[PDB]
């Protein structure tokens, strides 16, 4: 509820904002699609995006040491949960070998997550998020999805 | 005041758009364009201009009659 | 007060500390434009120009 | 059935193709001022040609911004103007004037 | 949470300029509403400046008006500025009244009847304001024009002594005319803001007249920016005026005081009265004038009762749109004659024009709105 | 009659030549956010 | 001129906000020089020898 | 307009004629005292006094 650690989560929360929301990291060869996805009211679909356009934001500018080591740490706990008995393995080993070529090992993962600190994350947020033009995707009751000049003003600060 | 979520009821209707850093500002500005308001000209001509015209001749003929009235040939 | 006084707090500092810096400049410069700030401008190469 | 009334008809034709709604995919029916009997029959409409209205109107809109008109074949042909909010409007019309009968007496 | 929305004073801001929703379709005819709210804040700014030169006696009238243009810096850019100004608000009332009765705005029953209300009151200003120079077209414009209030019966000569302040034009009505020319661009800002609330209610008609509800866009950025795009037009516009022909829409006679014992050659209003002037002189008689000059303007208050179409807009109205033009043609036919002297040709025609202008909203209008519901089978 | 003559046409000259640079660029950025409405495409799915 | 002139002044002048703003501030100084007396060189083309600083040196003391 | 033609607003309209019979009274009555009109108030008995 609205003790979560996640601004938008919170906020999400406590105004009843949604049913859902998640992040992404979809990856291709050379390319891929980074953002989020919601499931919310016809009246909350404004909100949802002014909150989650200013995360971006927030974090593309002003990211924080604390909040970045528990990004960290929530990463280490998703990477090891994850490759828990031999379907999640064998599909790491088929898909790395694919991808990477090789097969990353846990230890060069965790050091390439513990590189990571809050000047990491606002330079390299920024590299995709700051001042960029999205793919918007909107389905159902969508009447109060904002025009995407508006979604396009949402990818930069006026502050910064 | 409505806004938006609360105006209207619409269904099955998609709309694709274009970011405007994706696209330029004047696709065929004039090869595209002249043809255009040349057809609304002729489009509305028949409406517009038959009043004006009738104007211009109860302008014209006006002012040449109150000219020639003030002046007189035989005493 | 005492609330805002910690490490996070000095880290959003620092994360602003230029921007707020570019503003300064944002305003001074607005400034001595605005009102031909004779003081200032008399430094400017270009600007100059207006020899008594 | 008249060659004076085949007239009427071919006048008619020329108005509805001056008047160029058609120009814009609309329907006659689609151009009607909102009152309260028409607020009523579109609401008393099935949903397809609800939805068909909603989209006509959309396209015409979409149109007049653009400043564009449609291809000459897309145009809405006088013969086939499907006068679909008549029986409806003419129904609340009906239910309206029965109400004002009643509260004469 | 987003402020614009929560914050009691911005929430306004928001629901006017920034999320209102506004139709996808709306013509550059839709832009006058916007350079109307331009045009009385360039007004008000010039107005003002203005008035702390300005003296309101007769004696130094004229000379406080040469001392701007003259000594005061850059006096005359502000002056001219807001003679140019009040032209510059009357092509805007027009067009912003045309496109209404073209595109069946009128139909906002309140919005409407407050924007007849405002015509009026922009109108009492600037015939006020233009008394302000004590020129020669001043007094004798002022003269001219309060003296109608005679023909009032009963009533009548009362009315006139009481505006006047004594038995003319005089020391006292330059006085009074200044007063109610300072506060009444402020009643009209209050109006206006009265005028946008009854227009929220509805939103915005659009060139169609159909509901654009199915396809409605945000104020901000669309109408933001063209409304920026077109206060640059109006600007220019304004400043072609000022800066290259600021005596092309202004009377010489002006230039020179007030004389109550001389009677210019001329009698002519600014060209946003002459139509009206016009109407006036061509009926004989003296209350029947002002009773037809009334009318000339009370007449948009009846256009609604006078909607006969099953449609709103004049957009697929072809016998509409010719006695439309037919009005703006006539208008123009009454502007023409309203600047010229009432001899021979002058007098006929005039007085032709002025009873066409109230047969064609009356009777004309009304007519072929009900034939072009029959060739629809409606 | 008009001691200001010769500085009205000074920055009517310059009214003009701001105007042909801004009435262009003003044009251009109403252009640009409208072309987003300008090049939408409408597509109509209405069920079985 | 390898990545484009534009593409260079969105990566220094661009991106911040801030610098927008500064790179507007610092460019309506330089413009301001640049056009004014620009604009007056022209006025004094098409009115050459009519104004007061081309008659100036007529009478000096 | 043909709407309201019919017995009950006749009957509505008689209810309501005697209300706005006094409501004209109150007008006049209004006026006359508001603009001292004198045309009327030299018939009144203590009003009257205004001796030329
Ligand atoms: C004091 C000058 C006036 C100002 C400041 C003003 C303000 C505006 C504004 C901002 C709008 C919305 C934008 C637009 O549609 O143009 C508008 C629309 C409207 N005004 Fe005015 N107006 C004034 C004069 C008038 C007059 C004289 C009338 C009628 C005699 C009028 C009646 C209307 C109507 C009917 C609309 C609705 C147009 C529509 O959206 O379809 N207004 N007004
Ligand atoms: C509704 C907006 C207004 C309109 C339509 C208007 C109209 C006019 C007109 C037609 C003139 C005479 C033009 C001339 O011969 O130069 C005038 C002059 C004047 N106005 Fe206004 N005006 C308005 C706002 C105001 C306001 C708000 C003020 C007070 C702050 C004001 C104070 C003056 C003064 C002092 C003059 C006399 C100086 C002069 O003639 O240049 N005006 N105005
Ligand atoms: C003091 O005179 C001011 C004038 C003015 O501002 O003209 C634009 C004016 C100058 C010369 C002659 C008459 C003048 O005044 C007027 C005033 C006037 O008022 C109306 C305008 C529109 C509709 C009705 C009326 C009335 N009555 N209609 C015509 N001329």
């Amino acid at each position: 509820g609205a003790h979560l650690s996640s601004p938008l989560a919170s906020i999400a929360a406590t105004n009843k904002l949604c049913q859902s929301f998640q992040t992404f990291n979809i990856c291709y060869a050379d390319t891929g699609l980074l953002g989020a996805h919601f499931v919310c009211d016809h009246m909350s679909i404004d909100d949802m995006m002014f909150v989650l356009q200013g995360q971006w934001m927030r974090l593309c500018t002003s990211a924080t040491e604390s909040e970045v080591l528990r990004g960290k740490n929530l990463l280490r706990n998703a990477l090891v949960s994850h490759l828990d008995g031999t379907t999640p393995v064998c599909e790491d080993i088929g898909r790395s070998l694919l991808t990477y070529g090789r097969r990353i090992p846990l230890a060069e993962w965790e050091s390439r997550i513990a590189e990571v600190d809050a000047r990491v994350v606002r330079e390299v947020c920024s590299k995709y998020f700051y001042d960029q033009c999205p793919a918007v995707a909107g389905f159902g009751p969508i009447e109060q999805l904002p025009d995407y000049n508006r979604i396009r003003s949402g990818m930069f600060w006026l502050r910064f | 005041g409505r806004q938006f979520g609360h105006l209207t009821r619409v269904r099955h209707v998609i709309t694709y758009s274009l970011s405007p850093f994706e696209q330029r500002a004047f696709p065929h500005y004039f090869s595209k364009g002249i043809p255009n308001v040349l057809r609304r000209t002729r489009a509305c001509i028949l409406r517009v201009a038959p009043p004006f015209v009738a104007f211009y001749l109860v302008y014209t003929w006006g002012t040449q009659e109150f000219e020639k009235s003030k002046r007189k040939n035989p005493a | 007060l005492t609330r805002f006084l910690g490490p996070r707090y000095r880290q959003l500092a620092r994360n602003w500390v230029p921007t707020a810096q570019l503003w300064g400049a944002v305003g001074a410069v607005g400034l001595v434009w605005a009102t031909d700030s004779r003081l200032i401008l008399d430094w400017v190469p270009y600007i100059n120009g207006k020899f008594k | 059935v008249s060659a004076s009334s085949r007239w009427l008809e071919g006048i008619r034709k020329w108005y509805y193709n001056a008047a160029g709604f058609n120009k814009l995919g609309l329907m006659r029916d689609d151009t009607i001022h909102e009152n309260d009997d028409v607020k009523e029959a579109i609401r008393r409409l099935p949903e397809n040609l609800y939805d068909d209205r909603v989209f006509r109107i959309k396209r015409a809109l979409d149109l007049s911004m653009r400043q564009q008109i449609l291809p000459k074949e897309q145009w809405t042909k006088y013969e086939e103007d499907k006068s679909y909010l008549e029986p409806y409007l003419k129904e609340v019309i009906r239910e309206r004037k029965e109400r004002e009968e009643w509260a004469k007496k | 949470t987003n402020i614009r929305k929560s914050h009691p004073l911005m929430k306004i801001v928001n629901n006017a300029f920034i999320d209102l929703p506004a139709p996808s379709n709306i013509s550059s005819w839709w832009n006058f509403g916007s350079l109307l709210g331009i045009c009385l804040i360039l007004q008000i700014l010039t107005g003002l400046f203005l008035a702390m030169h300005y003296t309101s006696d007769t004696t130094t009238a004229f000379s406080s008006v040469t001392h701007i243009c003259r000594d005061v810096n850059y006096g005359w850019i502000i002056r001219y500025m807001h003679a140019n100004g009040a032209s510059m608000f009357f092509i805007c009332l027009y067009m912003h009244v045309g496109r209404g009765l073209y595109y069946g705005s009128y139909t906002f029953l309140e919005t409407w009847n407050i924007g007849v209300i405002l015509l009026l009151t922009v109108m009492a200003t600037a015939f006020m304001g233009y008394v302000l120079p004590w020129g020669q077209m001043s007094f004798w414009g002022a003269t001219v024009i309060t003296n109608l209030l005679s023909a009032i019966p009963y009533i009548g000569t009362n009315l006139v002594e009481w505006i006047w302040g004594g038995f003319s034009v005089d020391k006292a009505t330059l006085t009074r005319f200044f007063a109610f020319h300072f506060i009444l661009p402020f009643i009209i800002m209050a109006i206006a803001m009265v005028h946008l609330l009854f227009l929220h209610e509805t939103g915005s008609n659009n060139p169609t007249g159909i509901s654009s509800d199915v396809d409605k866009i945000p104020f901000h950025p669309y109408y933001t920016i063209k409304d920026i795009l077109g206060a640059l037009l109006l600007i220019l516009a304004l400043m072609l005026l000022v800066l290259f022909a600021p005596d092309l829409l202004g009377d010489p006679d002006n230039y020179t005081p007030a004389n109550p014992l001389n009677t210019p050659p001329h009698i002519k209003p600014e060209w946003y009265f002459l139509f009206a002037y016009a109407i006036l002189r061509s009926i004989p008689n003296k209350l029947g004038g002002v009773l037809a000059l009334a009318f000339s303007i009370l007449i948009l208050a009846l256009i609604p009762l006078l909607h006969t179409s099953k449609q709103r807009s004049m957009m697929f109205r072809p016998l509409s749109q010719c006695l439309f033009w037919a009005l703006v043609a006539d208008l123009l036919t009454l502007t023409w004659i309203g600047g010229q002297p009432v001899e021979h040709p002058y007098i006929t025609i005039g007085q032709l024009a002025s009873v066409l202008y109230f047969l064609l909203i009356l009777v004309l209008m009304p007519t072929a709105g009900t034939i072009e519901n029959k060739l629809l089978k409606w | 009659a008009e001691p200001e003559h010769d500085h009205r046409k000074r920055m009517g000259l310059k009214m003009l030549l701001m105007m042909g640079l801004l009435l262009p660029l003003v044009y251009a950025m109403k252009r640009h956010k409208w072309s987003v409405l300008k090049s939408r495409k409408l597509a109509y799915r209405p069920p079985k | 001129v390898a990545p484009t002139l534009t593409a260079r002044l969105y990566s220094l002048l661009f991106r911040r906000t801030s610098t927008f703003a500064l790179t507007i501030v610092v460019g309506a100084l330089f413009f301001e020089r640049a056009f004014d007396q620009g604009a007056d060189a022209i006025y004094e083309h098409i009115n050459e020898g009519k104004l007061w600083k081309h008659i100036k040196h007529k009478y000096e003391n």
